[PDB]
């Protein structure tokens, strides 16, 4: 599903005490989307639980660059205390990602291993393309990491 | 120098980037004719006074898979008898004085689920459609302001809507008229923050505008 | 072919105290593109090292490479180049960011028809118990104990990668003979977050 | 006339003493719960004259009876607060089982004497909210829907302070009580 369709349904999810989840902006066109409101029109609570959930349970990160990225999941994986997550919303990586044959192969092998290997269910948005290489990439990542 | 960019990456709740949906009060036939129908679908915060103790066949209207939050002082509405199957009540002595009043309200925002529990609700996932209270005359003998304050942080958080009961100035006299804009006390500044006033004469309804 | 390329590592060390010949002679042969030598370069070099997230130190490299240790650590070789990033080593996912891993991944890419999955071609999967290997080298974990995982390293292999395969993937021994015996290969402890950080900050930009 | 009919507060207009015996007997004596009647008078007359009369305290039957009926005398509203204190920590440990279910019957006569009396002592905005702090509080007390204990409140005054009822068949405590307080009449 789309971006918005599935961080729709994350806050409104039926209460297991509940998820805990984060989501990662990535590059400055996605964080003008969110920050200047864009996603308000998609994304609405009704629920006292999902009313909660929007403000509890739901992290929003912002980083510009995927320098920062593949610092800031190091420092997550590097601290045994820290906040846990259930789940893990990645949003636009594909748009940072340009993009010569053999420097996005490297890059995105070394993003996307360290994504996948968190404790968390990881989900990318948009969706890439499926026969396009970094849909390939995440397919075979996951297999491996799995 | 991204080690410092680090140090400074800040985390937001979800609900800063986010609406939560708002429920408006709709009306039944008998109160209607005071507002234009474009003032009657933005209509958050109404405030009806009546001479009845028991509450108006105005007032059980605008109450009737969702959930309404009733905060019974008078304990009229919480009777075995009169339980609707929509709605959840809260009836205790804490809530007979506007402070234990305010601090339910804000164990409510605070801290939702436990003020919900404090009601016999151990199962959230439901839309709490508005706010009951009544009624606000017994609050004050000896902060309605901050009543208000706090009711409409629980508008804005849960999407609730906000009805508030209070009594005509014929109350306000005491007994023996021994205690002597609008028709009833109840300071401007919550009287201000109301969407729509309405008083009850003996058998009409009428807005208030002052 | 049919060598368990695991054991041949071993056969590397007798104890002893340089690499038995015979073994290193036939080695040369079995990789392309001059893979052996440079695997072996590199482990007298000294520019391999191993950081790890903080009893002994040999211990618990033996305890995980050699046998429920889950350890976080990491596998760099420092590039003499000295204007080039840092290598990132991964031999439990076969994966190394240097250049030459990054061309024949690149040209597996080519030689593929974009339809075909990536595991399918990078992968040897064997799910017939009985024809289980003991070989270690090039083994990935299917996370299965029904299957069997080797990547192809005849389709894609870097000469950091082989190395630190004979220095993790054959005998104890061998990993004895480059940290214990002499250090060839560093092995450094690593106390604080911030160090931790500070190993990764080229890696990527 | 009984107790799993009567509403949180009643108003009892001039009760004939006759009516009101007969409606002790009918409840006290009920079987299989243990009920008790808090007589709270400001003047300190129950009916006890027409009472032993009908609930011959000689009779072995009635013995249970007596045991049950506590008077009580409050001049002021600030000792009738104390009175439903009490009252309160009697439903609290009857609640716990810590046994046959309680029901409770408050009988307040010349209410608005005990208010007059603390309108001395203390103001009137002090009065009106004693007097709020005590109903309200009662009418929460029996709302309470654990049944192991109930308490059911009812005030007898005299029908001409009640002048404002028989219109629509000052303002007088009688009055007062009678529109904002009360559930129900006679
Ligand atoms: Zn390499």
């Amino acid at each position: 599903m789309q971006f918005e369709e599935r961080l729709q349904q994350l806050v409104e999810s039926d209460w297991s005490l509940s998820p805990n989840v984060l989501v990662i902006v990535l590059g400055d066109t996605a964080r003008k989307y969110v920050e200047l409101g864009g996603l308000k029109e998609h994304v609405t609570t009704n629920t006292v639980a999902g009313h909660v959930a929007s403000r509890e349970r739901v992290s929003v990160v912002f980083l510009g660059r995927v320098k920062y990225l593949y610092m800031y999941l190091t420092r997550m994986q590097a601290q045994a205390n820290g906040p846990q997550y259930s789940n893990v919303l990645v949003y636009g990586l594909w748009d940072l990602t340009a993009q010569d044959g053999p420097q996005q192969l490297r890059l995105l092998s070394l993003v996307l291993r360290q994504c996948l290997s968190l404790p968390s269910k990881v989900e990318f948005y948009p969706e890439p393309p499926s026969s396009s290489v970094p849909a390939r990439l995440l397919r075979f990542w996951d297999h491996i990491i799995r | 120098g991204s080690m410092e960019v680090l140090k400074n990456i800040r985390i937001y709740p979800l609900s800063n980037f986010i609406t939560s949906t708002k429920n408006y009060i709709n009306l039944p036939n008998e109160l209607r004719n005071l507002i234009s129908e474009e003032q009657e679908s933005k209509l958050g915060f109404l405030h009806i006074i009546e001479s009845d103790f028991k509450p108006s066949v105005a007032l059980q209207k605008l109450v009737n898979d969702e959930k309404i939050l009733i905060i019974d002082i008078v304990s009229i509405w919480s009777q075995q008898k009169q339980r609707q199957h929509g709605a959840i009540y809260m009836n205790s002595l804490s809530c007979i004085n506007i402070t234990g009043l305010i601090v339910f309200l804000e164990l409510l925002y605070d801290s939702p689920m436990d003020a919900l529990r404090r009601c016999q609700v151990d199962n959230f996932n439901f839309q709490l459609r508005g706010i009951v209270i009544d009624n606000l005359s017994f609050l004050n003998f000896e902060k309605f302001e901050k009543l208000f304050k706090i009711l409409r942080k629980l508008r804005e958080f849960l999407g609730c809507w906000i009805i508030t009961k209070s009594f005509p100035t014929d109350f306000y006299n005491g007994i023996e008229n021994t205690l002597v804009l609008y028709p009833t006390k109840l300071p401007d500044s919550y009287m201000k923050g109301m969407d729509l006033i309405i008083y009850r004469e003996v058998p009409q309804y009428r807005r208030i505008a002052a | 072919d049919v060598i368990e390329y695991s054991k041949l590592f071993a056969k590397l060390v007798n104890t002893d105290t340089k690499l038995d010949d015979t073994i290193a002679s036939f080695l040369y042969y079995m990789f392309p593109r001059e893979l052996f030598i440079r695997a072996i370069s590199l482990l007298e070099s000294s520019d391999m090292f191993i950081y790890i997230l903080d009893t002994s130190l040999i211990d618990v490299l033996v305890d995980e490479f050699y046998k429920n240790s889950l350890l976080e650590y990491r596998l760099i070789v420092k590039d003499t180049n000295d204007g080039a990033p840092p290598i990132l080593v991964d031999i439990a996912h076969w994966f190394c960011s240097c250049e030459e891993f990054c061309k024949y991944f690149h040209e597996a890419l080519e030689k593929t028809d974009e339809k075909e999955e990536l595991h399918d071609v990078l992968i040897n999967e064997v799910d017939d118990h009985l024809q289980f290997s003991d070989d270690r080298f090039a083994q990935l974990d299917p996370h299965s104990l029904s299957k069997q995982w080797y990547f192809k390293f005849d389709k894609v292999c870097c000469s950091h990668l082989l190395a630190f395969s004979i220095l993790l993937r054959s005998s104890i021994n061998v990993l004895k003979f480059f940290t214990v015996n002499s250090n060839k290969v560093f092995v450094i402890a690593i106390d604080n977050i911030d160090e931790w950080l500070n190993l990764h900050i080229n890696i990527v930009e | 006339m009984e107790y799993e009919d009567l509403e949180l507060i009643t108003i009892w207009p001039s009760p004939t003493k006759n009516k009101l015996c007969q409606f002790i007997k009918q409840n006290l004596s009920k079987e299989h719960v243990v009920t008790q009647l808090f007589f709270i008078d400001a003047t300190s007359s129950f009916p006890l004259s027409q009472f032993q009369k009908l609930v011959p305290p000689t009779l072995p039957e009635n013995v249970r009876i007596y045991e049950n009926i506590r008077i009580n005398t409050c001049l002021d509203l600030e000792e009738l607060s104390a009175i439903t204190v009490k009252l309160l920590q009697i439903l609290s440990m009857n609640k716990i089982n810590a046994t046959e279910p309680l029901k409770i019957i408050l009988y307040i006569n010349g209410l608005e004497v005990m208010f007059r009396n603390s309108q001395f002592k203390s103001s009137p905005q002090r009065s009106h909210e004693l007097l709020r702090d005590t109903l309200l509080k009662l009418r929460v007390m029996g709302n309470d829907e654990n049944e192991n204990a109930s308490i059911r409140t009812l005030l007898e005054f005299p029908k001409e302070q009640l002048l404002d009822y028989y219109l629509k068949k000052g303002d007088s405590l009688a009055e007062y009580i009678w529109k904002y307080y009360a559930d129900s009449l006679f």
